[PDB]
RNA sequence: ACGAGACUCUGGCAUGCUAACUAGUUACGCGACCGGUCGGCGUAACUUCUUAGAGGGACAAGUGGCGUUCAGCCACCCGAGAUUGAGCAAUAACAGGUCUGUGAUGCCCUUAGAUGUCCGGGGCUGCACGCGCGCUACACUGACUGGCUCAGCGUGUGCCUACCCUACGCCGGCAGGCGCGGGUAACCCGUUGAACCCCAUUCGUGAUGGGGAUCGGGGAUUGCAAUUAUUC
């Protein structure tokens, strides 16, 4: 059973499935704090502390994530539990509570439910790249 | 209560300026606790301006060679660099690049002559978003090359340079190409 | 620490013009024959604390070292990760001090220059043959 | 020279050899009487503030 | 076997679709349990070539692309009701392919 | 309680692996701990010198993290960059005799050990050290 | 020949390392050599040897950034 | 009227629909302490991540400013998206290239070289040289076991031919050989475990562990011989 909101961010993908519990945050058998670069520990951290850790112990949401890269793989775990997290309060308790926390999350980052659009751009021949091209001499 | 990276707070800075507050974003709601984030601040004009002005120093740390693209690094010697002027001299390290940012963003330099010209140069306003963003320039570039070709590593040019240039030292590479580019400006009148 | 006695800056191992400032197995990359991965492979073997430098240890570990240098099969070094393995005229044996066998394959390149072979009058030549291509190589300095 | 800062008003547009220049009014926050034309360098909006240390230079207009 | 598996291979969107469509309302006539029409994905065959037949001009590349479309239908029916089923409607450019399951 | 591998950090988790691999000494000693270049991307010395012990610890990792795995696998956790010298960098394949060597040291010792039907099978008595080492590292200096 | 910079724990060493050195809240191993006249290994080696002596709380180390944090 | 645009394929959003033991989310027999890691399983909540099928969605549509008070441009609550990238691409032409694609071609070769059969060997891999594309380096933002974490396009079992990707164990630090085979493929490689981020031990301003003919010797592929040897 998941609430089956899903999160993106680059060619990666990640979704909170949803349960009951007690607010025991978990990602690909490790909790939310123990992911390896240590450096964008604060990108994961962003929402369980943005709008505090009472509001993550009530719901035990696992994020599952397939992507590339490890800044890719980021962008859609903490997403994803941002927007479980609104999904999860919207279905079952109220919206209230769930609107409050949907403009918490837009004003510190509009970008925290929406996904990213942008893409990797195609490559066209007589260049290495989507805009370079090959040098040539006049 | 968002402070940057663990212990930065924002309450203690002041722009004190007027000139360059807008282009500056260290109090208002910009503020994370990660110096990367990368955004959409670069694909749209008056949207620009709205990122954290310690992410765009951080995302003009990376240059030259393999050294770009690599943010997280830039993340790292933020970081570092940081602790360092923080430890050096005490104060809040955001209200010190504030004051660098203040003192080396140039006020007026030379370019074309009005309605048209080009064989010599006639003094204009700078804009505050252009100088800031020279200010950011002169210090990542004053900061790289005073790592070139010397003993010391990174994250202690970068801290020095921003404290001089805090400071008004003639060792800082921002002001005293600030100072350099209001001299142009005065002897093309 | 300071040591009071018996501190080297020419080090000598076998007529060798090396710097006593380096440090262990960066100095002794000098042989002409082995160096670098032998040389940290041998010292490794050989027990040495490689914490410490070329000047703050004593002359037996010196000793050992050379002693084991000199006489690889001696002390479990495969007939793999060496350079005098059997080769044309007798195979060569014991890898010694300097160009003591880097003369010895010299003198085969010189044997390859006195018997008139193609590879070997491109040696002589100065027209390298394992493969190297010649486009842009000889333009500076040439004649 | 006097440091008196001005404000931006309109954006009066484009000059220079490459077109790098921008003419716009800007009025000094002490009379709001006079409102003089500046070429600036840079990317510049409508309504920020530009320190002028300088005043007594005027961009060509009319 | 009681597990058939109808495979179908088409090039053509459109070809497909419709022999799907009537494969699925021949199964509809006679009741027969069916799975729904499985779509695996498509398999693009990008291969680049040289425009000019020489070497004169600048660095022009055709794109040639061909699609490959995949559909698989499996069912529990004897193989006479099977055979019925498959040559009942067909349209050119879909190849219709009946293995064990 | 019960405190499993994924969730203690893998840093200190393999140190402390290592440490208790040096001070059980029920397997096979190693025969080349200096002798080879280990990587056949890497012609660069080994330091630690305890890579025997240290890959035994890391192969036992990466056979909890994905069961099943093996040499031919192994190569391919143990891969890396190969400088090709003038011309530009690839990937390469580690030593497939070395993976091999390590894992023999594994097999059959009461941790684990690769079948040849396909899978890994994990004793109790591995799995339960394993997890102990683990909440150990977890409750000692990680958590309080 | 070489430039020489001392690569050993000598009397300029010893001298201004244990009592002046935490007087001054800049401690990095680029600071040190650069004071006394070493190399950046001895410089690392000595902050590495006066934190194994209890002297001076750690703050990070990379490989070979380091910070070190007075008390008083 | 052609061209532009429109068009098609693409890149992004639908928890709306047709639905999938060649995909997973849900189905539990150590519950390892008296509420928990699973792709260590301790061997029938159905399409939400995956799969491109049919519809929908964006139109400068709303607000404000400017503007013949038009065509339009700029800024914004909103929205997945407020300019995705390509494909095609007119009239005319160039003495542009291509006879090195062929009875698709208009001229010479007919008297034993007429090629319709053939080559044992070397040629554009070798040179006093000037040039054009790109790589490895330009530092202590770099390195000296790398210890732990991932995807993307997509290719692969062949009848002109063992002429494939190869999972797993054996032989060795090594190129490579043996076996059982998995894969004709969302069935196996593959959950495609490289680039990277780390480090409470080791480089320190050299000409060098930032580096290559690191000169010369140890290597070899169920297939004509690796010779200034394009494999190692």
């Amino acid at each position: 059973q998941s609430v089956q909101v899903f999160g993106r961010k680059k060619t990666a993908t990640a979704v909170a499935h949803c349960k009951r519990g007690n607010g025991l945050i978990k990602v690909n058998g490790r909790p939310l704090e123990m992911i390896e670069p240590r450096t964008l520990q604060y990108k994961l951290l962003e929402p369980v502390l943005l709008l505090g850790k009472e509001r993550f112990a009530g719901v035990d949401i696992r994020v599952r994530v397939k992507g590339g890269g490890h800044v890719a793989q980021i962008y859609a775990i903490r997403q994803s539990i941002s927007k479980a997290l609104v999904a999860y309060y919207q279905k079952y308790v109220d919206e209230a509570s769930k609107k409050e926390i949907k403009d918490i999350l837009i004003q510190y980052d509009r970008t925290l439910l929406v996904a990213d659009p942008r893409r990797c751009e195609s490559k066209k021949f007589g260049g290495p790249g989507a805009r370079a091209r090959y040098q040539k001499s006049y | 209560d968002i402070k940057l990276f663990g212990k930065w707070s924002t309450d203690d800075v002041q722009i004190n300026d007027i000139s360059l507050q807008d282009y500056i974003a260290v109090k208002e709601k910009y503020a994370k606790y990660l110096p990367h984030s990368a955004g959409r601040y670069a694909a749209k004009r008056f949207r620009k301006a709205q990122c954290p002005i310690v992410e765009r120093l951080t995302n003009s740390m990376m240059m030259h060679g393999r050294n770009n693209g690599k943010k997280l690094m830039t993340v790292r010697i933020v970081k570092h660099a940081f602790e360092i002027i923080h430890l050096l001299t005490g104060e809040n390290p955001l209200q010190v690049l504030v004051n660098a940012i203040i003192n080396s963003g140039p006020r007026e330099d030379s370019t074309r002559i009005g309605r048209a010209g080009t064989v010599r140069r006639q003094a204009v306003d700078v804009s505050p978003l252009r100088r800031v963003n020279q200010a950011i320039w002169l210090l990542c570039t004053g900061a790289r090359e005073a790592a070139f070709r010397n003993i010391k590593t990174i994250a202690e040019c970068l801290a020095d340079e921003l404290i001089n240039a805090a400071k008004g030292s003639s060792n800082s590479y921002a002001i005293k190409k600030k100072d350099e580019l209001e001299r142009v400006a005065k002897s093309n009148r | 620490l300071v040591i009071p006695e018996k501190f080297q800056h020419i080090l000598r191992v076998l007529n060798t013009n090396i710097d006593g400032r380096r440090k262990i197995a960066f100095a002794i990359t000098a042989i002409k024959g082995v160096g670098r991965r032998y040389a940290h492979v041998v010292l490794r073997k050989a027990d040495i604390d490689l914490t410490k430098r070329a000047g703050e240890l004593t002359e037996d570990e010196v000793e050992r070292v050379i002693t084991i240098m000199q006489n690889p099969r001696q002390y479990k070094i495969p007939d793999w990760f060496l350079n005098r393995q059997k080769d044309v005229k007798d195979g060569k044996y014991s890898q010694v001090l300097a160009n003591g066998l880097d003369n010895k394959l010299r003198e085969d390149l010189e044997r390859l220059k006195k018997i008139r072979a193609h590879r070997g009058l491109r040696h002589f030549w100065g027209l390298r043959v394992r493969g190297q291509h010649t486009k842009t190589t000889g333009r500076r300095g040439r004649t | 020279q006097p440091i008196k800062l001005a404000r931006v008003t309109k954006v009066l547009g484009r000059t220079g050899s490459q077109g790098q220049c921008t003419q716009v009014r800007v009025e000094f926050m002490d009379d709001t009487s006079r409102s003089i034309i500046r070429n600036v360098k840079g990317p510049v909006r409508e309504g920020d503030v530009l320190t002028l240390l300088e005043s007594e230079r005027e961009a060509r207009r009319l | 076997i009681h597990r058939i598996r109808i495979t179908l291979t088409s090039r053509n969107v459109k070809s497909l679709e419709k022999v799907c469509a009537d494969l699925i309302r021949g199964a509809k006539e006679k009741n027969l349990k069916v799975k729904g029409p499985v779509r695996m994905p498509t398999k693009t065959l990008r291969i680049t070539t040289r425009k000019t037949p020489c070497g004169e001009g600048s660095k022009t590349w055709d794109r040639f692309q061909m699609r490959i479309h995949k559909r698989l239908i499996d069912l529990h029916s004897p193989s006479e009701i099977v055979k019925q089923i498959t040559s009942i409607s067909i349209e050119p450019g879909v190849e219709v392919e009946v293995t064990i399951a | 309680p019960g405190v499993t591998v994924k969730d203690v950090n893998q840093q200190e988790f393999v140190r402390a692996l290592a440490a208790f691999l040096k001070k059980s000494g029920k397997l096979k000693v190693p025969e080349w701990v200096d002798t080879v270049k280990l990587a056949k991307h890497k012609e660069l010395a080994p330091y630690d010198e305890n890579w025997f012990y240290t890959r035994a610890a890391s192969t036992a990792r990466h056979l909890y993290l994905r069961g099943g795995a093996g040499v031919g696998s192994m190569t391919k956790i143990y891969g890396g960059r190969q400088r090709n010298g003038v011309m530009p960098s690839h990937f390469s394949r580690g030593s497939k005799s070395v993976a091999r060597r390590v894992l023999q040291a594994l097999e059959g010792l009461k941790m684990v050990e690769k079948d040849q039907d396909g899978g890994r099978k994990l004793t109790p008595q591995g799995q339960r050290d394993l997890d102990r080492i683990a909440g150990q590292v977890a409750a000692a200096n990680k958590k309080h | 020949d070489k430039l020489n910079n001392l690569v050993l724990f000598d009397k300029a060493t010893y001298d201004k390392l244990c009592k002046e050195v935490p007087n001054y809240k800049l401690i990095t191993p680029a600071v040190v050599s650069e004071r006394l006249k070493i190399r950046g290994s001895l410089a690392r080696a000595a902050l590495q040897e006066l934190l194994s002596k209890g002297l001076i709380k750690l703050v990070s180390k990379h490989r070979a950034q380091v910070i070190y944090t007075r008390n008083t």
